[PDB]
């Protein structure tokens, strides 16, 4: 009945704040030094982890991803690599959902990648260029596996289409928008429905996340992560210790 | 009847086609389908694409036979629609009157459109240069900077092009960067697609602006010959101007089809772009369709002589085609389709597009195979003025 | 159907009287073949098998008719007068001259000739005339200077993928003149199986006929097209003028239409006051010259001065006797248009309409905006787009600053 | 009446030969230089010298003479320098006639060319380029001015075109070229005692001397050129072996 994230966004606003999420892609570096990123993500404070599965053309991604899965590819990362990255931050206490391009998904084969994903201690699935059109194959994966599924909505997002890609969502659903387009997106989505709400907004600051937190359940961090792993792992630990500070305000 | 689906389906549970495409980009999908829907039936569009597919494109293209072809393909009669013929040299500028037509009767006032070497984005910067509109073409960084004259015939028509120097900077990054500019300027901006690909509804309304090919292509070879082709024959990059000239013989059991896919220097060495021949099933570009992929289906690098057929994708209505057994799909090597170019320079006087050529070859082999007097139409989709320097440099002639 | 030869010359060759405009002034050397040719043609020019043939040709082959399309966006330039454009552009290879060598290489088959040669400039002619040879399995060779041939590799290359053999001249002044020259004497030396395609309305008769015959088509057909879409004949019709095949061409079918205007524009260059031009009938005189009385470009001792044009195609000194007659007898006009006054034009049709004019075509357009501007709202002007752009685009793009350094 | 060049072959005929008949173009090296050579064939032996008018687009000329054309056009020369060449080829006690393409006379005004080239001393033209067809003008003013009218014939001429233009020549005909030149001067002498000239690219005594078995005059002209070119003493030797060679005996 419950949500797989249910519990930590309960946790979170018994506690007085959201929840950081924070997105890292398999294999940059390389893959070993993309595990220990993910790891350290735990230590300093991320609440969910976003494990990114390299994608040739991630049409939805701006170049510090972009060019980060293009290293991860020339490094030759494997859909696999993704599997085994949800597995070490499950072992070290974290909670990982997996946000991948639907091809290596059919690829895998839909059943196959989340019964595999489920055997990993993966809570979900976010699918940025799946439609609940096209999810009649996930749905039902979803609920026999037991993984959320956190369809994306858009500022343009129809009222009509708003309101079924959020009865599709489980676990929490992504306001993507990448002033007032973000907090608008977010009260459009509660004026139809009690499921979480996450807010990716280019965020690379203790106060952007702050401005964040006060609306959105989640404050989704990804390309200024990837930015401070780039510079150093210590960077990164700072950098989530700053933004799990600017989300309990 | 060969319609997809009210979600761009064809082959219902198969699953080809479809809409692949993230949510921002649906409420501009939902306008561009329901526009569509509107015009493909209103009296007064119909009117105003016949008028400029008449007056302005020169059409209809004629249907030639090339009888000095015919001791070289086992003295079978192969005829040659002619769509080099048409206005800017190939088939695409049907389709970017169809959707430039529609852009303005949208409200829209920003056309965008990817391309490879060139052909599409001086297509696309013809059509809006006629209607008035904005145009910006997204072109690779690879093939700006060996593309110079194309890049001044697009800013000779108005259009601004932008060099893409994200991903492998080749046509499909084009396309993704095109894609980009559309989820942020849906607004004001239409993307005009430049084959029977993409979400729905791109596929089926390609092909439709493209089907005026296969009609006049019937009517005349019956006008001709007296009687329906053996076969219809066409190359196949992303499939506009196969799609275009085998729909209106869909339903004739006894026409064969056939189409020609890239091979480059062999399918099995690995640098070929044989969609159907060497890649499998997949989601790309809004689509499922079949698709040049890895294990973990990563995009592959595609290889040909021809430009035009370098495109890693394939139209999903040719997938259900090619399920249902309607229509082959044969591999054509570039060794082969530049000896067919060289052919139909000396034995008819007409330079084929590099990509025209593999259709020629195929047609050539088809010949020998079907024996005499067997009549087989061919789509000529373009003119080789193009191609004269890389034909050129293949004969030692430079 | 064979049509009237009211406007035609007499048996001589000759417009307006039997020392007028044409003729025949070549060397005696040349007149067995030119008596073979002109008599193949009287033949052939009435036989309906002939002009089944070349009709065929003309349909499946080539894309006939072409269309006629009004610029609607070129209106506001042009004095909001209405210019449609006659779309040879779209002809294969594209322009009017596939519709002279296709006549002439069916001519030279019918007389049992297996070889064909010519000449050509920037190269134009050269791969119209080795396209019609493909087709019909003559050899091909084509008459090229050195410094032409040098300059134009990818003309070339279209010529020999065409299965031509193209003849640099490397002697004398390596350009088009040696390469006439030297085909002249080749056509004399295998006149039993050669025949030689010129490319424009001129030279000794039959030429300046035959050539005009083979171009009539495009005014039949634009007659015929105007008064569908305007719904009467136009006020002016008019065309670029180089040797004049494409201006006579589409002028024939309207030269007893009294109403209609027809004008010529000619290359002016840098103007007709710097004597880099090529205004033959602006600037020029009566004189013999390219086997034809007619107008050119000469000194005061009749020495045939070098025109300039920034268009390849309007770069001669002479003018097709027909167009003199013409002139003299009051029925056209011909005007001078610049290298910038053409420029402009090419670059308004680039932007307005979308078609990328030949630069011979375009000082044609550019014409057509000023006659309109005389004319005034809502008068009809057809104009013969004799070509596409395509050649033209580095030209055009040196030009306007689009190529950088 | 008679031919103003029918005296000359009376008298080679009388003493069996042939007439040397010799082309040079004005203005070759320069004008002076020309005028010079010019004289010089007139002191070696040459009977009648063919005065060449320079222009600028000659069909009939080869690439020793075009060569040579083309250097006297570069130097400025004039049509009227060919009318002062005929005064004094007409002082040295020489016979001149003009070869000219059309237009020049044209231009110049064609009786005033006439009339002119008469005044000065010249006895008639050799007409490459206009045929009798288009020579109304011409024999009127021929006929006025008393000037000879020299056509050519060639191999290929018909029998009706060369009786038409064996009947217009007036002086002698030109036969201009295997076996190919003496079968055209038997078919001129079939219809006609008029003399007959030979060109054949003559650069020998040998070939003249071939030449004068069978044709009235041997004209030479791109050897002449060529010899200039060399310097004047080559050629009035070359003139004087041109002289032993049209004498039989
Ligand atoms: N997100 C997401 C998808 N990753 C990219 C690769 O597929 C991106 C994409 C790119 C292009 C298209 C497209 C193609 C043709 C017409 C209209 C379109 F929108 C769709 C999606
Ligand atoms: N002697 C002499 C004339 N001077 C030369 C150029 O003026 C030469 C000439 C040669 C050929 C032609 C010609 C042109 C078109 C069709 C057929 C032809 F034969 C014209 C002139």
């Amino acid at each position: 009945e419950a949500s797989r994230l249910g519990p930590v966004f309960d946790s979170c606003r018994a506690n007085n704040r959201a929840a950081l999420i924070g997105y890292l892609p398999t294999g940059y570096p390389d893959v070993p030094a993309s595990v220990a990123a993910m790891t350290a993500l735990v230590e300093s404070g991320c609440d969910i982890i976003e494990v990114g599965v390299p994608y040739s053309d991630p049409g939805m991604d701006g170049p510090t991803i972009a060019r980060a899965t293009e290293a991860a590819l020339r490094g030759g990362v494997r859909v696999r690599d993704t599997l085994a990255a949800v597995e070490a931050i499950s072992i070290a206490g974290g909670r990982a959902v997996v946000m991948t391009y639907w091809n290596p998904v059919l690829r895998y084969g839909v059943d196959a990648f989340a019964r595999d994903l489920a055997a990993a201690g993966g809570l979900g699935l976010i699918t940025p260029d799946l439609i609940p059109d096209e999810a009649q194959q996930w749905l039902a994966a979803s609920e026999e596996h037991r993984l959320d599924r956190i369809f994306l909505v858009a500022p343009s997002s129809t009222p009509e289409r708003l309101a079924a890609t959020v009865e599709a969502s489980r676990g929490f659903v992504y306001a993507a928008s990448t002033s007032q387009a973000a907090p608008e997106l977010v009260g459009r989505v509660k004026a139809v429905s009690d499921i979480p709400v996450g807010v990716g907004l280019g965020v690379r600051s203790r106060a952007q996340a702050a401005q964040i937190a006060q609306y959105a359940d989640g404050v989704i961090v990804g390309s200024a992560l990837v930015t401070a792993l780039t510079e150093g792992l210590p960077r990164l630990r700072a950098l989530t210790g700053e933004l799990a500070a600017g989300v309990r305000l | 009847s060969h319609d997809p689906d009210s979600g761009g389906h064809f082959g219902g549970p198969s699953g080809w086609g479809g809409r692949y495409v993230p949510e921002a980009l649906m409420a501009v999908i939902e306008e561009v389908t329901a526009a569509y829907q509107k015009e493909r039936v209103s009296q007064d569009f119909l009117d105003d694409l016949d008028r400029l597919q008449a007056n302005y494109a020169g059409r209809p293209s004629p249907l030639y036979e090339a009888t000095r072809l015919s001791q070289h393909a086992g003295s079978a009669r192969i005829f040659l629609k002619r769509e080099d013929l048409n206005h800017t040299g190939s088939h695409k500028i049907n389709n970017v009157l169809g959707q430039a037509l529609l852009a303005r009767r949208m409200g829209k006032t920003r056309v965008i459109a990817e391309t490879g070497a060139g052909q599409h984005g001086v297509a696309t910067a013809t059509a809006c240069a006629l209607l008035g509109l904005d145009c910006v073409i997204y072109m690779g960084g690879i093939d700006t900077a060996r593309q110079a004259l194309n890049v001044a015939r697009m800013r000779l028509l108005g259009a601004e092009v932008v060099a893409v120097q994200t991903g492998s900077k080749t046509l499909k990054d084009a396309i993704n960067e095109a894609f980009r500019d559309w989820v942020a300027n849906a607004d004001n901006t239409y993307y005009c697609f430049g084959t029977a690909a993409g979400p729905h509804p791109f596929p089926t309304m390609v092909r439709d602006f493209q089907r005026i090919i296969g009609m006049e292509a019937r009517v005349q070879i019956q006008g001709q010959a007296g009687r329906l082709p053996d076969a219809v024959v066409a190359c196949v990059g992303g499939g506009s101007n196969a799609i275009g000239i085998f729909h209106a013989f869909l339903d004739d059991p006894g026409v064969r089809l056939v189409g020609f896919e890239a091979a480059g220097d062999g399918v099995e060495t690995g640098r070929h772009a044989a969609t159907f021949t060497a890649g499998s099933p997949g989601a790309f570009h809004g689509s499922f369709s079949y698709l040049l992929q890895d294990e973990d289906g990563q995009t592959i690098e595609s290889h040909s002589i021809s430009a035009g057929l370098d495109y890693p994708g394939v139209g999903p209505e040719h997938a259900w085609l090619k399920e249902a057994g309607r229509v082959d799909y044969r591999p054509i090597t570039d060794s082969e389709a530049m000896d067919a170019f060289g052919l139909l320079c000396r034995m008819e006087g007409i330079i084929p597009a590099i990509e025209s050529a593999h259709a020629v070859a195929g047609a050539l082999k088809l010949g020998v195979e079907l024996g005499r007097g067997a009549v087989i139409v061919v789509n000529l989709s373009g003119r080789g003025d193009k191609d004269v320097e890389t034909a050129a440099k293949w004969f030692g002639l430079l």
